[PDB]
C-alpha cells in the first residue's frame, strides 16, 4: 500500500485502501466474506423500482426513500422502513454532525455478527442514508480491517533520501509526476545538496538539451554522478528512447536518474512501468499541509535571532495553508482555482526573514507591537500572494485573512486562529516560544477538520463529498438505433420550443426610449436564434425523415448532437460551461416564453408598460445592457447625468429570479445562515444620487453572478447588515448572489 | 509550391523589363491552368486556404511576390479556371466570399432522363453498326 | 566558410589589416574562420554594446575608422537615447551627444579620437563621460531646485529657465530628488510629534509649483519645453497625491511603511565618481541610478496599479528574479515595465517574442545583456514553443544563479562561453493569459519569474491627469464623465470583432483631444483666450476615433450615450473641403463615384475621409467589412489625393500574409551558418529606412491585402504599438519612420486576438456603403472609355443603349434582389454576379465588332443595335445571376424577369428563356436548333 500509494494521487488512496481491505478480508479465517452486502454497495442504484417508493414520517427525502427501499433487498435490511419510522433519536442522527462515529443499530441479526461485520452494516447505512459521509465511513471500515495508522504514511511528508537509496535500483529511473502548479526540481535539488552530491540538471527541449542529456548520462553511469531531466513529456520519441537505452547499462552504484515531468497521457506506457513514479500535489487537510510547510523549511532558519520569528513563521504557515486548501471549494472558496504554491511560500519566508532581521538589529525579544504587520501584510497582499489574483473580490478576501492573522492581538493567549468550527469549540492560538512546540500543536491538531475552519460554511462540503464517494464506488465496481431517437428527439424539442416572436413596433417616439431599444435588440437577437435553431431541427427531422440528402453542416450538426453536445452556432449568449443539448434547450424555452411575454408587456403600452415589469436576469442575453438602460432611463427621466448616479437595490424597476448564497434578509438588513441558497423574490432596483459618502460599518457590497460559476461578474450591490454580525465574516464566508 | 512548380516548367521566361513579367515559350499563346477539386486543399488552423489567397492575390493584383528576390512578378497570358463540387458534399470547404467575386461560377448537373438517354442513345447506335 | 572568406577578405584598405594575416595567407579554413571570429568576439567584449551589432556592420565600423560621419546610424541601435554624436570641426574630437528630438548633452570633458584613435576604447570613454556628465548635470539641478525647494512664491520666469535649462530627464530626477529630501526631512523634524505638521508646506510647496506648471502650459511653449512641461505635471501631481496621503494616514517617522513603500530618491555627491550618488529606494530595495542617456521619452501617470507594479518589480529584482506581469491586452505592462526600467535610468531593450526564436538566439541576446547590464522586457514570451520555454528555463536559471554568486566578474554558462555579468541586470516577460496563439509556460520557468495580474488600469486617473497636464481646466470633470462613458459604451454597444474599448482607445482620445485643443487654440489665434467648450472638445476626438469603427446599427447608441453624458452640446465634422474637391477630382480620373451627405457615393466619401482622420492619428490602420465594400478604392483614392494635395508621393506595397509562409514573410535564420535572410516585409521596410532613393520623403504605405490570424500579426506587435519598433530573432531592432502606416485590408477580425485589435484604428467599411448604382456607374464611365475609335464608339452608344436598364431601381436590382432571394450551390456575393454581367456585356460589344468587321458595307445600324443590346443584357442576367443554380431555380428567375421586365421576349408559352440564346442580328433564336442529331463513327465511340 505505502509504495502503491507514494506514486498515485490522493483522490484514489481510499479506494485501493478499500481493495486491499477486501483482499484481506477474503483471508480472513471463519468470518463470513459479506459477498451479499458488498454486491449491494456497489451497485444499489442498479436496482429498478418503479413507484414502491413511500415516505415515512416525512424523515427522508425522495433520493433517501429510493435509497432505503433499494437497501431493504438485502435480507438483514427487510425491517429498515417500519424501524426507521419508529425510532425518534434517529431524526437526530441523521442531522448530526458526524453521524460515522455512532450509527444506531438498526439491522436485524439473527446471531452477534463479528466488528467487521458490523462495520460493514454501518457501512451500508452510511451509503443509504448521509452519502457525505460515506468517505469517513470508508476510511472507518478500513481502519477496522487494516488497523488503525494503517494509511497514516501518506500523511507523513515523504522521505526522499532514504527511498531514493533502499527503494530504488540504479537502472530504474524516479518518475516525479507533478499537478500543475507544482514542480519537484526543487524539493530533489535540496536532496542533492543534503547528500553533498554533484547533479547536473537538464531541462528537455531544443534538440540540444538531448545531446547534452545523453552526454550527462554516459558520463554518469560510470561515475555515480545524479542526473535530472526536466519537463521530460515533451519528447515522447527521444523518451522512448531513452527507455530503450536505459533498460541495458548497468551502471555504476549510488547513481540515479531523475525524470521531472507533468501529468499528461502523452507519456509512453512503458517509461512508466519501468520507473518508480511519485505524484505531488497539494497535502490534504491543513495538518499535512501544516506538516509538510514546516518540513520545508530549516530548523536553522527558525529559532535565529528573536524568538517572536517562530510564531511569525507559524502564522505564515497556517495562513497558507488555509489559502491553499481553500482551493478545494473554488466556487465558494476562491472564485479562480489559482496556483499558491512553493515559490510563494518561498518568498514569503524571504520577505519575512528580512523584515524581522531589518526591524530587530540583534537585540532578540522583540515587542510583539514592534514587528512590521504592516509591512508584512502589504507585502503579502500585493506582491506575493496579492500578484496572482485578478478580481477585487479575491484580493479583498486575501486582505481580510493577512489582517485577521498577521496582528499584534496573535501573541496574546485567547487569540483564535478559527473564530469558530463548532459554534462553541475554536481553534486556539498554540502557547509556544520555540519550533517544536508549535510543530507538536500541530501534530494533536484533531482529525476533525471541517470548512468550518476556513471560514466557509460548515455545510460547504456536502456536495463534493458526496461527489467523491460516488466517484469511489464508481472506480471500485470497474475494478472488479439512434437514427430513430434523434428523430423522436428532435420532434419533442420542436414541439417544446415555441414559435417564432413578433417583433416590437418601431415608432418615432418608442425608438428614443433607452429600455425600448434595449428590449428591441433583446427580441431581435432572441428571434434570429429561434429562426435558426428552428430551421436547423426541421432540417433533421426532415434528414432523418430520409427525404434530404447529408450536408457538411448537417453531418457536423448531427455527429455534435448525438453526443449531446450544444452546437457551436447555438452558443450566442453566455452559458456555464459543459451542458448537455436537453438543459441548454430548456433554458432557451424559458429565455424565448420570457421574451415572448417582454413582446406582450411592449404591445400593451409603448413605453409606459416597459418600466413596471419583472425580468429574471438569469434568462437574458446581456444583463449588463439592462442595468446601463435602466440607468439611462433613470438619468433621462430627470436631468440627472449618467455618472451621478448609485444603485440601491430594496427586496420585496423589478427583478426576480435572484438567489442570494448563505444569507436571509429579513427586512433589508442580511443576517448570515447556514442554508445553501435563499431566494430573492421581487427585488427593486432603484437609482439614486451619488451623495459621494462612505458607506456604513454594516454596509457590504456583495457580488452578483449570473450562474452557479462565478465567473460573470453582473453588478455588485450595496447591502446592509443585521445586528451583531461582522462583515469580516460575510466577506470569508463567500457570500454571493446568483441569478441561475 | 505546386502553382510555383508548374510556373517553373512551363513558363520558362521570368524576364524583367521595367518590371518583373511571366510569360510562356511559346509566344502569341495565352495559358489556361485548369485547376482541378480547388476547393479540397486545407484551410490553415484559423480558416483560410493558402492556395486560395494566393490565386485571389494573383488574379486581383494581377501578380504575386517572388521570394527569391522579393519582387513584384506580374502575370502575362495566364488564366485561371477551377472544378470543384457543392459544399453539402463530404469533404469539400467552401471559399471565401473574396475569392468568388473575380471568378464567375456554373453549376453543371448531371445529365437528365432524356439527355442521358439521346447522348447514349448516340453511342449505342454508333456501336451496334459493328 | 570558404566562400566567406573570400567575400569578406576582398574589402576597403584599413578593413583588411584587422588580423591581416589571414588575408595574405588566403590571396587552414576552420583556423582562419576562427581567427576571425575569435576577433570579433574580442572586440564586442571590449565594447560589450558591440554584442548588439552586427558582425557585418561591425567590421563595416572598424574599417570606417577614418570616416565617423557614416557611423552615426548604429548609435541609435547601440544605446538608448543616443541617436547622434557631436564632433569638432576637424573629425577629430567629439563635443556630445544628440538625440533623435534634437536634444543636445554637452560632455563635461571632451575627449579625441586622435588621443585614442581604436574604436573600441573611445567609444568606451564616451560612453564613461556621458555617464560622467549626466551625473554632474543632475548635482547642477538638484543645487538650483534646491532654491525653489526652500522659496514659496516661486518665480515663474526663472523656473522655466531652469525646466529648459536642463535635458528632460534631468529635470524629472531634480523634482524627484527634491521632494524626496523634502519630504524625509520633514518626516525626521516631525519624529514622535503630537501636532508638529511641518510637510504642509511640502504640500503647499508641490500644490504652488503645480500652478505655475498648469499656468505655464496654458499659453503657447516650444515643443521639447511643452514635453518637459507634461512630464513634471504627470510626476507632480503624484507627489501631491503621495504627499496627501502620507496627511491622511498621520505617518509620524520615516521608518513607516506607508513612506518606505513609495519609491524615494537619495542623492548625495559627496561620493567619488563611481557614479552611486543617486540610490533610488523602494520598499527595502535599494537601486542605483546607471546614468545613460534615455533621451526624451513619454512618462506614465503612476497610477494605483502601475505603483504595485513597481513594488513587485523591485522585490522580484531584490530576490533577484524576473517579473511577470500578467493579465488582458492593453493594461500597461510593456510600458509599465519601460517606465520603472527608465525611472532607474537603465537601457532597456524590448523583444517581441515569437516561434522563431531560438535557443542560439535567446542565448545571444542574454550574453549581449550580460555584457551590457541592460534590462530586457520579452513582449509576449508565451508565443514561444513549449519545448523552448522549457529550454530557456535552464538560461534563466543559469543567469539568476549568476546573480546569487554576485551575494556570495561573475561568469555563467550561457552557450559554452563564460560571460561577464553586472549586477544591473533584469530579464522581464510580459504574457496575455488564455489568448489564442499562445502556449502555456512549465512550472519551472513559472518558479524562476515573479508574477501580478495587471487586470485592470486605473483609466479615471490615467485620463484625469493625461488631460490636466494637456491644458484642460475642468480635467476632472472631463475624466468623470469620459471613463463612464467608456464603460457604459462597452456594454450598451453590440459585440462586434473589432470592438475595442480598453485603455489604447482611452489613449487615442486623449491625444487627439490635446491635438484638436492646440489646432483650435491655434485657429482662434489666427484672427489667454481660455474660455473653449472642452466637453465639445472631447465629443470632436471621440468622434474622430470611435465613430470610424461603428457599426450602421451602432452609431445611435453612441451618439444617445454621449448626448446624455455631455447633455448639451455637439460636435459637427469639419469640411475638409480642400482635401474633398481633390478627392473628387481624382474619382473623375479613376471612373468612381464622389458625392456629399446624403447624395449617391456619400457615405463612401465619409469613410475616406474618416480614413484620412485615422491615418492622421495611428500609425497602424485596419480596415473591416464585407468583401466588395470600397476598402481597396478608399485607401488608393486616398493616397492620390494625397499626393496632389500635400505634394508628397504615396508608394503603397501590398503584401498578402497568408499566401507565403511567415518565414518568407519576415525571415529565416539558419540554426548552422546563422545567417539572416530577410523577409517579404523585412524587406521592405529595411528599403524605408534606407533612403538610398529617397524613400524616407515620400508617403510609404505598406498594406497587408489578406486575413489576420494570431501568428503573424502578433510579430508586429511591437511595431504597432508605442515602441514603433521591429524585433527580429537576430537581435536587429528596425524603427518604424514616421512616413509609414501599416495598413490590413480584412473581411472580419473573428480570428484574431484583442491585442492586434486594440491597435491599428479600426475603420468599418458596411456593405450598405458601396450601392449598387455605384457599381454600375463605374461600369458605365469605363465603358464610354478604354476601348477594348471606332470600338470605343461601338462601346459608348451600346453604354447609351444599357443606360435605362442601370437604374438604381430598375430591372438589373430588381433582378439582382430575387436572385439573393433564390437558392444557390455557392453563397450569392453581389460583385461576383456583377462582374460576370459586366463582362459577358464587354463580350456583347466584341460580338458588336466581330459583326461590324463581317460586313464593311452596310454597317450595323442603331435600331438593330439596340434591339441586340437589350436582347443580350436580359441572356445576360439570366446567366448571371442563375448560372450557378439548379435548373428550376433558372425558370424561376426567368419568369421574374418575364414579368417585371418591357424588353420583347420569345413567346412560346413552356420553354423557358435560358433555352434561348440571342443571335447577332437581334433575335430571341432557341438553342434547341444548334444541338444536331450527329451520328458518331462506328468506331472511337465513347
Ligand atoms: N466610389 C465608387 N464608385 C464606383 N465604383 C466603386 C466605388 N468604390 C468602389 N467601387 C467598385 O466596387 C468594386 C469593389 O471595390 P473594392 O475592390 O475596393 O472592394 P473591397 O471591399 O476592397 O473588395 P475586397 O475585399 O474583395 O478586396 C469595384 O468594382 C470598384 O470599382
Ligand atoms: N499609467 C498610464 N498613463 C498613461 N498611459 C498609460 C498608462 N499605462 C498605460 N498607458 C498606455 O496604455 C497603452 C498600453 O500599452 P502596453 O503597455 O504596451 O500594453 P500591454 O499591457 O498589452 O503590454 C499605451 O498606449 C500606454 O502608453
Ligand atoms: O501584451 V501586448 O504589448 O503584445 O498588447
Amino acid at each position: 500500500f505505502n509504495r502503491v500509494a507514494r506514486g498515485m494521487l490522493h483522490q484514489d488512496h481510499i479506494t485501493f485502501a478499500m481493495l486491499l481491505a477486501r483482499i484481506k478480508l477474503k483471508g480472513t479465517v471463519g468470518e463470513p466474506t459479506y459477498d451479499a452486502e458488498f454486491q449491494h454497495f456497489l451497485r444499489g442504484n442498479e436496482i429498478v423500482l418503479s413507484a414502491g417508493s413511500t415516505p415515512r414520517i416525512q424523515g427522508l427525502t425522495v433520493e433517501q426513500a429510493e435509497a432505503v427501499v433499494r437497501l431493504s433487498c438485502l435480507p438483514a435490511f427487510k425491517d429498515l422502513i417500519a424501524k426507521v419510522q419508529a425510532d425518534e433519536q434517529f431524526g437526530i442522527w441523521l442531522d448530526s454532525s458526524s453521524p460515522e462515529q455512532t450509527v444506531p443499530y438498526l439491522w436485524s441479526e439473527e446471531t452477534p455478527a463479528t466488528p467487521i461485520g458490523q462495520a460493514i452494516h454501518r457501512l451500508l447505512l452510511i451509503q443509504a442514508f448521509r452519502p457525505d459521509r460515506l468517505l469517513a465511513m470508508a476510511h472507518m471500515f478500513v481502519s477496522t480491517n487494516l488497523g488503525e495508522s494503517f494509511m497514516s504514511i501518506m500523511e507523513q511528508p515523504l522521505d526522499l533520501t532514504h527511498i531514493v537509496g533502499t527503494e530504488v535500483k540504479p537502472n530504474t529511473p524516479v518518475l516525479m509526476c507533478s499537478v500543475p502548479g507544482y514542480d519537484a526540481s526543487g524539493h530533489v535539488e535540496d536532496l542533492a545538496a543534503e547528500q553533498n552530491t554533484q547533479i547536473t540538471s537538464i531541462a528537455i527541449g531544443s534538440a540540444e538539451g538531448f545531446n547534452q542529456a545523453d552526454k550527462a548520462i554516459n558520463t554518469a553511469v560510470k561515475s555515480g554522478r545524479w542526473v535530472m531531466l526536466k519537463n521530460v513529456h515533451l519528447a515522447p520519441g527521444w523518451l522512448m528512447q531513452l527507455e530503450k537505452k536505459l533498460h541495458s547499462l548497468q551502471p555504476h552504484a549510488c547513481f540515479r536518474l531523475f525524470l521531472t515531468m507533468e501529468i499528461n497521457p502523452k507519456v509512453p506506457v512503458n517509461l512508466l512501468r519501468a520507473g518508480r513514479i511519485f505524484v505531488f500535489e497539494p497535502p490534504p487537510g491543513v495538518k499535512a499541509n501544516m506538516l509538510r510547510t514546516f518540513s520545508s523549511i530549516p530548523v536553522s532558519r527558525i529559532c535565529k535571532s528573536p524568538n517572536e520569528r517562530a510564531r511569525l513563521y507559524f502564522l505564515l504557515a497556517w495562513f497558507h495553508a488555509i489559502i491553499q486548501e481553500r482551493l478545494r471549494y473554488a466556487p465558494l472558496g476562491w472564485s479562480k482555482k489559482y496556483e499558491f504554491g512553493e515559490s510563494d511560500l518561498r518568498s514569503a519566508c524571504d520577505t519575512v526573514d528580512t523584515w524581522l532581521d531589518d526591524t530587530a538589529k540583534g537585540r532578540q525579544n522583540i515587542s510583539p507591537d514592534k514587528i512590521p504587520w504592516s509591512a508584512l501584510k502589504t507585502l503579502m497582499a500585493q506582491s506575493i500572494y496579492g500578484g496572482r489574483v485578478d478580481n477585487e473580490f479575491d484580493q479583498r478576501l486575501l486582505n481580510t485573512f493577512l489582517e485577521r492573522l498577521f496582528t499584534t492581538r496573535s501573541f496574546d493567549s485567547e487569540f483564535k486562529l478559527a473564530c469558530k468550527v463548532d459554534g462553541h469549540k475554536d481553534i486556539q492560538m498554540p502557547d509556544g516560544i520555540r519550533r517544536e512546540e508549535f510543530v507538536q500543536w500541530v501534530e494533536l491538531l484533531p482529525d476533525t477538520q471541517t470548512p468550518s475552519w476556513l471560514g466557509l460554511p460548515n455545510n460547504a462540503e456536502r456536495v463534493l463529498l458526496t461527489t467523491q464517494g460516488v466517484d469511489m464506488i464508481s472506480k471500485m465496481l470497474k475494478m472488479q438505433a439512434w437514427m430513430r431517437t434523434l428523430h423522436t428527439t428532435a420532434s419533442n424539442w420542436l414541439h417544446l420550443i415555441p414559435q417564432t416572436l413578433s417583433h416590437l413596433k418601431r415608432t418615432v417616439e418608442n425608438i428614443k426610449d433607452p429600455l425600448f431599444r434595449f428590449f428591441e435588440r433583446e427580441v431581435k437577437m432572441g428571434a434570429k436564434l429561434l429562426q435558426d435553431v428552428r430551421q436547423d431541427l426541421a432540417d433533421v427531422v426532415q434528414v432523418c425523415e430520409g427525404k434530404k440528402k447529408q450536408t457538411n453542416y448537417l453531418r457536423t450538426l448531427i455527429n455534435e448532437l448525438v453526443k449531446g453536445i450544444l452546437p457551436r452556432s447555438w452558443s450566442h449568449y453566455t452559458v456555464p460551461a459543459g451542458m448537455t443539448v436537453i438543459q441548454w434547450v430548456s433554458d432557451f424555452s424559458e429565455r424565448i416564453k420570457q421574451l415572448q411575454n417582454i413582446s406582450l408587456a411592449a404591445a400593451s403600452g409603448g413605453a409606459k408598460e416597459l418600466k413596471n415589469i419583472h425580468v429574471c436576469l438569469g434568462g437574458l442575453f446581456v444583463p449588463e445592457a439592462y442595468i446601463t438602460a435602466t440607468r439611462q432611463y433613470v438619468a433621462q427621466a430627470n436631468s440627472w447625468s449618467l455618472e451621478e448616479l448609485c444603485l440601491e437595490v430594496n427586496v420585496t424597476f423589478g427583478v426576480t429570479g435572484l438567489k442570494l448564497q448563505g444569507a436571509t434578509c429579513n427586512n433589508n438588513k442580511l443576517s448570515l445562515s447556514n442554508a445553501i441558497s435563499t431566494a430573492l423574490p421581487l427585488t427593486q432596483l432603484r437609482w439614486v444620487k451619488q451623495t459621494n459618502t462612505e458607506k456604513k460599518a454594516s454596509v457590504v457590497t456583495l457580488p452578483v453572478y449570473l450562474n452557479f460559476t462565478r465567473a460573470d461578474l453582473i453588478f455588485t450591490v450595496d447591502f446592509e447588515i443585521a445586528t451583531k454580525e461582522d462583515p469580516r465574516s460575510f466577506y470569508e464566508r463567500g457570500v454571493a448572489v446568483l441569478c441561475t | 509550391e505546386l502553382l510555383l512548380k508548374t510556373f517553373d516548367h512551363y513558363c520558362e521566361y521570368r524576364r524583367t523589363p521595367n518590371g518583373v513579367v511571366l510569360a510562356p515559350v511559346q509566344l502569341g499563346k495565352w495559358l489556361v491552368l485548369f485547376c482541378d477539386e480547388i476547393n479540397l486543399p486545407d484551410m490553415d488552423k484559423y480558416g483560410t486556404q493558402r492556395v486560395i489567397s494566393f490565386i485571389r492575390q494573383m488574379v486581383e493584383h494581377g501578380g504575386f511576390y517572388r521570394t527569391s528576390d522579393q519582387t513584384w512578378v506580374k502575370l502575362e497570358r495566364i488564366q485561371f479556371v477551377g472544378a470543384c463540387n457543392p459544399p453539402t458534399d463530404p469533404g469539400r470547404k467552401p471559399l471565401s466570399h473574396r475569392f468568388l467575386r473575380h471568378v464567375p461560377v456554373v453549376y453543371v448537373d448531371y445529365p437528365g432522363p432524356a439527355s442521358l438517354t439521346q447522348i447514349y442513345g448516340t453511342f449505342n447506335r454508333a456501336m451496334l453498326r459493328l | 566558410r570558404w566562400v566567406y572568406l573570400e567575400g569578406i577578405f576582398t574589402g576597403s584598405a584599413d578593413i583588411k589589416h584587422l588580423l591581416p594575416v589571414e588575408t595574405q595567407r588566403f590571396q587552414l579554413l576552420g583556423k582562419i574562420q576562427k581567427a576571425l571570429g575569435e576577433y570579433l568576439e574580442r572586440e564586442r567584449s571590449s565594447f560589450p554594446r558591440f554584442y548588439f551589432v552586427g558582425d557585418e556592420d561591425l567590421l563595416e565600423i572598424i574599417g570606417n575608422s577614418k570616416n565617423v560621419a557614416k557611423l552615426q546610424k548604429h548609435f541609435k541601435k547601440m544605446f538608448a537615447g543616443v541617436s547622434s554624436i557631436i564632433l569638432n570641426e576637424d573629425n577629430s574630437v567629439v563635443l556630445g551627444i544628440s538625440s533623435r528630438e534634437g536634444e543636445e548633452v554637452m560632455f563635461k570633458t571632451p575627449v579625441s579620437i586622435t588621443e585614442h584613435p581604436k574604436i573600441n576604447e573611445w567609444l568606451t570613454l564616451v560612453e564613461k563621460e556621458m555617464r560622467v556628465t549626466l551625473a554632474k548635470l543632475l548635482a547642477e539641478s538638484v543645487t538650483e531646485v534646491e532654491i525653489f525647494g526652500k522659496a514659496t512664491s516661486i518665480d515663474p520666469n526663472t523656473y522655466i529657465t531652469w525646466i529648459d535649462k536642463y535635458q528632460a530627464q534631468l529635470v524629472v530626477l531634480s523634482a524627484q530628488i527634491a521632494w524626496s529630501e523634502n519630504v524625509e526631512t520633514a518626516l525626521s523634524s516631525m519624529g514622535g510629534g503630537g501636532d508638529a505638521a511641518p510637510l504642509h508646506s511640502v504640500l503647499s510647496n508641490v500644490e504652488v509649483t503645480l500652478n505655475v506648471l498648469a499656468d505655464s502650459v496654458l499659453m503657447e511653449q516650444p515643443p521639447l519645453r511643452r514635453r518637459k512641461l507634461e512630464h513634471l505635471i504627470t510626476e507632480l501631481v503624484h507627489q501631491r497625491d503621495v504627499t496627501r496621503s502620507l496627511i491622511k494616514s498621520k505617518i509620524d517617522n520615516a521608518k513607516s511603511f506607508e513612506w518606505l513603500s513609495q519609491m524615494r530618491f537619495y542623492f548625495d555627491p559627496k561620493q567619488t565618481d563611481v557614479l552611486q550618488q543617486l540610490s533610488i529606494q523602494m520598499a527595502n530595495a535599494k537601486f542605483n541610478y546607471g546614468f545613460e542617456y534615455l533621451g526624451v521619452q513619454d512618462k506614465l501617470v503612476q497610477t494605483p496599479l502601475t505603483d504595485r507594479c513597481y513594488l513587485t518589480m523591485t522585490q522580484a529584482l531584490e530576490a533577484r528574479l524576473g517579473g511577470s506581469p500578467f493579465g488582458p491586452a492593453g493594461t500597461g505592462k510593456t510600458e509599465s515595465v519601460k517606465a520603472l526600467g527608465h525611472q532607474l535610468g537603465r537601457f532597456v531593450l524590448v523583444f517581441n517574442c515569437d516561434e522563431t526564436f531560438d535557443f542560439q538566439a535567446m542565448g545571444r541576446i542574454f550574453v549581449g545583456l550580460c555584457q551590457v547590464g541592460a534590462w530586457g522586457c520579452f513582449d509576449e514570451f508565451n508565443r514561444l514553443e513549449e519545448r523552448m520555454l522549457s529550454a530557456v528555463s535552464q538560461q534563466v536559471q543559469c543567469i539568476q544563479e549568476a546573480l546569487r554568486e554576485h551575494s556570495n566578474p561573475i561568469t555563467c554558462e550561457l552557450l559554452n562561453k563564460q560571460v561577464k555579468v553586472s549586477p544591473d541586470m533584469a530579464i522581464f516577460i510580459t504574457m496575455n493569459p488564455g489568448y489564442a496563439g499562445r502556449s502555456n509556460l512549465p512550472d519551472n520557468l513559472k518558479k524562476l519569474f515573479r508574477s501580478l495580474a495587471m487586470t485592470k488600469p486605473d483609466r479615471q486617473l490615467i485620463a484625469q491627469v493625461m488631460l490636466y497636464s494637456q491644458g484642460f481646466r475642468t480635467a476632472e470633470v472631463l475624466a468623470n464623465k469620459i471613463v463612464p462613458f467608456f464603460k457604459l459604451c462597452d456594454e450598451q454597444l453590440s459585440s462586434q470583432s473589432h470592438y475595442d474599448f480598453g485603455l489604447r482607445a482611452l489613449k487615442s482620445v486623449l491625444v487627439s483631444a490635446g491635438n484638436v485643443k492646440r489646432e483650435r487654440i491655434q485657429k482662434i489665434k489666427r484672427e489667454i483666450a481660455e474660455n473653449l467648450p472642452e466637453q465639445e472638445i472631447l465629443i470632436q476626438s471621440v468622434c474622430e476615433t470611435m465613430v470610424p469603427k461603428l457599426v450602421a446599427e451602432d452609431i445611435p447608441l453612441l451618439f444617445s450615450l454621449l448626448s446624455d453624458v455631455f447633455p448639451g452640446v455637439q460636435y459637427h465634422r469639419g469640411e475638409m473641403t480642400a482635401l474633398r474637391e481633390e478627392l473628387k477630382k481624382v474619382c473623375q480620373e479613376m471612373y468612381l463615384t464622389y458625392g456629399d451627405g446624403e447624395e449617391v457615393g456619400g457615405m463612401w466619401v465619409e469613410k475616406v475621409l474618416q480614413l484620412y482622420q485615422i491615418t492622421q492619428i495611428n500609425h497602424g490602420l485596419m480596415m473591416v467589412g464585407p468583401s466588395g465594400s470600397g476598402k481597396s478604392m478608399a485607401w488608393r483614392v486616398l493616397l492620390k489625393a494625397l499626393e496632389r494635395l500635400e505634394g508628397v508621393e504615396g508608394v503603397a506595397h501590398i503584401i498578402d500574409p497568408k499566401a507565403i509562409s511567415k518565414d518568407h514573410l519576415y525571415g529565416t535564420l539558419d540554426p548552422n551558418t546563422r545567417e539572416w535572410t530577410d523577409g517579404l516585409f523585412t524587406h521592405v521596410l529595411r528599403k524605408i529606412i534606407d533612403s538610398v532613393r529617397g524613400e524616407l520623403q515620400k508617403r510609404q504605405w505598406i498594406v497587408f491585402d489578406g486575413d489576420v490570424d494570431p501568428e503573424w500579426v502578433e510579430n508586429l506587435n511591437s511595431v504597432l504599438d508605442d515602441n514603433k519598433l521591429l524585433t527580429l530573432p537576430n537581435g536587429e531592432r528596425l524603427s518604424l519612420p514616421p512616413n509609414v502606416r501599416i495598413m490590413f485590408e480584412v473581411q472580419d477580425l473573428k480570428y484574431a486576438t484583442l491585442a492586434t485589435v486594440s491597435r491599428c484604428g479600426m475603420v468599418w467599411f458596411s456593405e450598405d456603403v458601396l450601392s449598387t448604382d455605384m457599381i454600375f456607374n463605374n461600369f458605365l464611365a469605363r465603358l464610354r472609355s478604354i476601348p477594348l475609335s471606332p470600338m470605343l464608339q461601338i462601346q459608348r452608344d451600346a453604354a447609351t443603349i444599357m443606360q435605362p436598364y442601370f437604374t438604381s431601381n430598375g430591372l438589373v436590382t430588381k433582378a439582382l434582389e430575387h436572385a439573393f432571394q433564390l437558392e444557390h450551390i455557392m453563397d450569392l456575393t453581389r460583385l461576383r454576379c456583377l462582374g460576370s454581367l459586366f463582362s459577358m456585356l464587354h463580350q456583347a460589344c466584341r460580338n458588336v465588332a466581330q459583326y461590324n468587321a463581317n460586313h464593311p458595307d452596310f454597317p450595323m445600324q442603331i435600331e438593330q443595335l439596340e434591339r441586340y443590346i437589350q436582347r443580350y443584357l436580359v441572356y445576360a442576367i439570366l446567366w448571371s445571376l442563375s448560372g450557378d443554380s439548379r435548373l428550376k431555380m433558372r425558370a424561376e428567375l426567368g419568369e421574374y424577369i418575364r414579368r417585371i421586365t418591357t424588353v420583347p421576349l420569345p413567346t412560346a408559352p413552356n420553354i423557358p428563356i435560358i433555352d434561348y440564346e440571342v443571335s447577332i442580328s437581334g433575335e430571341w433564336s432557341p438553342w434547341q436548333a444548334k444541338v444536331p442529331q450527329i451520328e458518331v463513327e462506328t468506331h472511337k465511340v465513347a
